[PDB]
C-alpha cells in the first residue's frame, strides 16, 4: 500500500473520491480568493457559522 | 552559467489555485489513465 | 523519505529562477528591439552576466560602447575584405 | 469533448473553465437549440398518442423547425445542417416506405 | 544544468569578443588587448545606482522618437523587471542597455540634432569610495 | 478575486458581485481586502459589467426562448422578440459580444500570467468596451420599447446606425450588414 | 466559510462559569474546570434531534405541568422560529430548551450548601 | 452612481441582520418564558452561539445542570459561611 | 486496466471486471481510484463487455462444439442449435465480431502508442459497437428464445433485417447473405 | 501453507487506527491507546446472536429509516450471505453491520469541535 499510496499522491489526489484530498494552494489574494472570502465572512457576521466546504481543484472541476 | 540556464524552457500551465509559482505542477492524470505501470501497481 | 522533498523543491526553485531569468532576458530583448539596440541573445546574456558579475556601470557602459564600435569596425573590415 | 480532454491530459498549457466554456459555446448553443427542438418534437408529445400520431406530430414539428432554422440564417448554419441531416434520417424510413409502395405496390 | 557563479572577467570578455566579432579569440587578440586595457582600469564610483534616472532618460528618448507608446511599454517592462528579484544591479543594466541602444529613427534613418542638455544625472563622487 | 470578477463579467454572479433584477449586477458587499476607493472603482467597472449582464439577459430573452407559434407570425414580433429581423438582431448582438467575450478571456489569461497585475489594468483594457456597450444597450432598450418589427426595425437601426461614435458606428455597420444580408436573402427569394 | 469571530470555547466556558456562580472568572476557576470537564465528557445522544419533535415534547411537558397556555406559546414560537429560519441548529436548540424547561409548581431543589464541604 | 452598490448593499444587509438578531432573541425569550427556562438576552445569545457551534443538546443540558448546581452550592455556601 | 478491460472484452475476466454466469461480465466493485462518474463509465463498458461475453458464449454453444454425428440430424435442431442455418448463424456472429475484434485491436495499438489515453477516447471510439452489440444480442436472444428452426430463423432475420439501425441492417444483411448462400446451395441440389 | 501474514489483532488495530486517522501508526498513538483501552474492556454480548434474527433486525431498521427498498435488499443480501457460507461468525458480523448502519434521514448532530480537546 505504501507504493500505491505514493502513486495515489502522485497520480492525482482522491478528491474525486469522497475522501477529502487536501491540496497545497497559494495563499495569495488572487490565489486564495476562496480563503480570503472565508476570512472576510468569518470577520463580518458574529452569527455566521462556517459551513463545511469541500475544496476541489480547478483541473478536477 | 546564468545564460546557459537562461535557455531553459518551462511549462506554460498555470492555475488560479497557485500564484507564487505558476510554472505548472503536472496535474498527473489518474481514472485509468496513468498508463501500464500504474495499472500494474493498481492490480 | 524525508530528505527527497528538499532537493526536489530546491531544483524546482532553481528551474523557476531560470525561467524567470529567461523571461527577464526576453523582456530586455524586447526593450532593446523597441529601442533597436542590436544585441543578440547570446551577447545580451553575456552582458547580463557581466553586469550581474559586478561590472562598473560607467565602466560597463563605456566598455560596451567600445566593444560595439570594435565589433562594427571588424564587421566593416570583413565586409571590405570580402 | 475528447479533444478537450486530450488537451487537458497533455497539461502543457493552462486551460481554464472559461476557456472550455468559450470553446463549447457554439456546441452549447447547438445543444440548447437541439434540446428545445427535441422537447417540442418528442417531449411535448403526449405519451398515449399513437405511434403514427407521435410520428406525424414529430414530422410536422420537424417541418416547422426546418422553416424556423432556415429563417434563422447563417448563425444557425451548424444547426441548419443538423436539422437537415435529422430530416433526411427521419424521412429515410418514411422515404423507404414510400419507395416500397411506389415500386412494389405494397404498403409495408 | 549551469548554476550562476562568478567567473573571471577574462572568460566573459573572451566570450563577448568571440560573439561580437564572430571569430576565435586568436583573431581578436589585438582588440581583446585594447578592450582589456581600457576595461581593466575602470571602476564607477560616480554612477548613481538609481533606476529612476535611467527610466526617465529612456522615456525622454522614446518621446524624442515619437514613441510614447513604446515608452509606456518600456515602463511596464521595467515594472515587471522590478517585480522579479533576479537582477541586483538594475541601474547598471539599464545604463548599459541605454548606452548600447541604437535609435531606429537614427522611425527613420537619422535623428534631429543632439543638443545634449545639462539635465543628466548625479555624480555620486561626493562619497568616499 | 480577478477570476471571480471575470466570472461576474462572464455572467456568473458570486458573493462579491450580486445580481439584482432591478439594479443589475452589483457588488454585494464591502470586502475587507479592498480599499473603499478600490471598492468604488471596482463598482464603477461593475456598472459596465451590469450593462453587459443586462445585455446577456436581453440576448436570452430574444434568442434563447423558443418562438411561440402564434398563428400570425407578424404579431409574434411585437410582444416577444420574434421574426427574422429579431433573430438577426439577436445574432448581431451576440456577434458584437463575442469580441467582448474574447477580450475578457484574454484579460483572464493575462491576469493568470502575472500575479502583480491590478484591477486598474483591466479597467484600462476594458475601457473601450466600457464606452461601447452603453450606447448599444441604449439602442437595444429603445428597440425593445418601440417594439420595432420586421424591416421597420432595420430602418430604426439605420437611424441609430448614423451615430457619431466611430466604434459604435463600426459595430452598427456590422449589425446593419447582417440585417442587409437577411434583407437581401428575402429580396433574392422575391426577385 | 463564514466563521463568526467566536471567542474561543475556553472564554465562553469561563464566562458561563462566572455568570452562573456570580463570581469573577478567576473566582470560578474550579467551576470553569468543571464546565470544561462536563463538556469534554462523553454524553449520550440527545433524546430528540428533530426540531419539530423537540418543540412538541416541550409543549407536552408544559401541558403535563398544567401550563397549557405556555405549551401553546411554545408551539407558536417554534412555528415562528421555523418559518424565520434564523437558527442554524433548530433541533439542538429546541432540545436544549425543552430539557431546560422548568415546572414553576415543582419547587427548585436548592443545591444544599453541603456540596462545598468536599471541595476542601 | 456606480460605486455605491457594494457598500449600500452591505449596510442594508448588516441592518437586516441586526433586526433579525433582535427578532430571534425576542422569539427565544418568549419561548424560554413559556418554558420557564430563565435565560436572559446575554445568556440567550451565548446559548445561540454554542448551539450554532454544534454542542449536543443533551451534553449541553447536563453541563448546564452541573454548572447550575455548583453555582447554587457556592452561593449557598457563601451565605452559610457569612 | 485498459488492456485488462480489453481482455475482459476479449473474454478474459479479471479482478475488476468479473464474469458471472448469470450477470455476464461485470465490474466487481467500486474502486477508490475512480470517480463515481468514472465508475459509471466503467459499468457501461462492463455492460458492453457482458454483451460481448454472452455473444461469445452463444458462439461457443452453437459453433464451438464439433458437430456430433447423431444419426438423426433433424432432431439435433430441436434442443441444441443445429442445422446448416444454425452453423451459418454462428459464422455470421463470428464475422460480425471480427470487425469488432479489429476495432479492439486498433484500440489496443492506440493504447500501446499513448499510455496517457483515458477511457473517454475508448468510449468515443467504441460507441458504435456499444450501440451495435445490444441490438444484435437482442436479435440472437430472440432467436434462441423462440426456438426459430431451419429457414424459419431466416424469416425472423428478415423481420429483424427490417431494423432501423443502418449498421445493424448491414450486419444482418451479411449474415442473411451467408445463410442464403447455404439455402441456395441446398436449393441448387434440389433443383 | 503460509496463510498470508494476517498481523495479530494488535497490529491490525494499530493499522486500522492509522488508516482511520489517515496518519501513520506513530501519529495515532493517542488514538491507538484509546483503541487498546476499548478493546481490552469487557464488552456486553451482542444484541442478537442469531444470523436470521440479526438479519431481520437489520431489515426492520432499514424499514424504520423509510428505506423499504433497502430493507428488502438487506434481506436478500443476508440470504445470499447465509447461502455463501464464507463467514464463520455470522451473528457477530451481522451485529457489527447493524451497529455500523447510519440513518441518512437524521440530520447529523454536528459534533462540536470541543470534543477534540479530549482526543489528546
Amino acid at each position: 500500500p505504501d507504493d500505491r499510496s505514493w502513486l495515489e499522491h502522485h497520480v492525482v489526489h482522491q478528491y474525486w473520491t469522497a475522501r477529502p484530498s487536501q491540496f497545497p494552494h497559494s495563499l495569495h489574494l488572487h490565489s486564495n480568493l476562496a480563503a480570503v472570502w472565508d476570512q472576510h465572512l468569518y470577520s463580518s457576521d458574529p452569527l455566521y457559522v462556517p459551513d463545511d466546504r469541500v475544496l476541489v481543484t480547478e483541473t478536477q472541476v | 552559467l546564468w545564460e546557459a540556464a537562461l535557455t531553459y524552457e518551462a511549462s506554460k500551465r498555470r492555475c488560479w489555485e497557485r500564484v507564487g509559482c505558476p510554472p505548472g505542477h503536472r496535474e498527473e492524470p489518474y481514472l485509468t489513465e496513468a498508463g501500464r505501470d500504474a495499472f500494474d501497481k493498481f492490480c | 523519505m524525508a530528505s527527497s522533498s528538499g532537493a526536489g523543491a530546491a531544483a524546482a526553485a532553481a528551474a523557476a529562477n531560470l525561467n524567470a531569468v529567461r523571461e527577464t532576458m526576453d523582456v530586455l530583448l524586447e526593450i532593446s528591439r523597441i529601442l533597436n539596440t542590436g544585441l543578440d541573445m547570446e551577447t545580451l546574456s553575456i552582458c547580463v552576466r557581466l553586469c550581474e558579475q559586478g561590472i562598473n556601470p560607467e565602466a560597463l557602459s563605456s566598455v560596451i560602447k567600445e566593444l560595439r564600435k570594435a565589433t562594427e569596425a571588424l564587421k566593416a573590415a570583413e565586409n571590405m575584405t570580402s | 469533448l475528447a479533444e478537450i480532454e486530450k488537451c487537458i491530459i497533455n497539461n502543457d498549457t493552462t486551460i481554464t473553465l472559461a476557456i472550455v466554456v468559450d470553446k463549447l459555446a457554439p456546441r452549447l448553443s447547438q445543444l440548447k437549440v437541439l434540446h428545445k427542438v427535441f422537447s417540442t418534437g418528442v417531449a411535448e408529445v403526449p405519451p398515449d398518442t399513437r405511434n403514427v400520431v407521435r410520428a406525424s406530430h414529430l414530422l410536422n414539428t420537424l417541418y416547422k423547425a426546418i422553416l424556423e432554422y432556415d429563417n434563422v440564417g447563417e448563425a444557425s448554419e451548424q444547426t441548419v445542417s443538423l436539422l437537415f441531416s435529422l430530416w433526411v434520417e427521419t424521412v429515410r424510413p418514411y422515404l423507404q416506405t414510400v419507395d416500397e409502395w411506389i415500386v412494389h405496390g405494397h404498403l409495408w | 544544468m549551469a548554476t550562476p557563479d562568478q567567473k573571471s572577467p577574462n572568460v566573459l570578455l573572451q566570450n563577448l569578443c568571440c560573439r561580437i566579432l564572430g571569430r576565435s579569440e586568436a583573431d581578436v587578440a589585438q582588440q581583446f588587448q585594447y578592450a582589456v586595457r581600457v576595461i581593466g582600469s575602470n571602476f564607477a564610483p560616480t554612477v548613481e545606482r538609481d533606476e529612476f534616472l535611467v527610466a526617465e532618460k529612456i522615456k525622454k528618448e522614446l518621446i524624442r522618437q515619437r514613441r510614447e507608446a513604446d515608452a509606456a511599454l518600456f515602463s511596464e517592462l521595467h515594472r515587471k523587471l522590478h517585480s522579479q528579484g533576479v537582477l541586483k544591479n538594475k541601474w547598471s543594466i539599464l545604463y548599459l542597455l541605454l548606452s548600447l541602444s541604437e535609435d531606429p529613427r537614427r522611425q527613420p534613418s537619422k535623428v534631429s540634432s543632439y543638443a545634449t542638455l545639462f539635465a543628466q544625472a548625479l555624480p555620486r563622487d561626493a562619497h568616499s569610495t | 478575486m480577478i477570476h471571480e470578477l471575470l466570472l461576474a463579467l462572464s455572467g456568473y454572479p458570486g458573493s462579491i458581485f450580486t445580481w439584482n433584477k432591478r439594479s443589475g449586477l452589483q457588488v454585494s458587499q464591502d470586502f475587507p481586502f479592498l480599499h473603499p476607493s478600490e471598492t468604488s472603482v471596482l463598482n464603477r467597472l461593475c456598472r459596465l459589467g451590469t450593462d453587459y449582464i443586462r445585455f446577456t439577459e436581453f440576448i436570452e430573452q430574444y434568442t434563447g426562448h423558443v418562438q411561440q407559434q402564434d398563428h400570425h407570425p407578424s404579431q409574434q414580433g411585437q410582444g416577444g422578440l420574434h421574426g427574422i429581423y429579431l433573430r438577426a438582431f439577436c445574432t448581431g448582438l451576440d456577434s458584437v459580444l463575442q469580441p467582448y467575450r474574447q477580450a475578457l478571456l484574454d484579460l483572464e489569461q493575462e491576469f493568470l500570467g502575472d500575479p502583480h497585475l491590478s484591477i486598474s489594468h483591466v479597467n484600462y483594457f476594458l475601457d473601450q468596451f466600457q464606452l461601447l456597450f452603453p450606447s448599444v444597450m441604449v439602442v437595444v432598450e429603445q428597440i425593445k420599447s418601440q417594439k420595432i418589427h420586421g424591416c421597420q426595425i432595420l430602418e430604426t437601426v439605420y437611424k441609430h446606425s448614423c451615430g457619431g461614435l466611430p466604434p459604435v458606428r463600426s459595430a452598427l455597420e456590422k449589425i446593419l450588414a447582417v440585417c442587409h444580408g437577411v434583407m437581401y436573402k428575402q429580396l433574392s427569394a422575391w426577385m
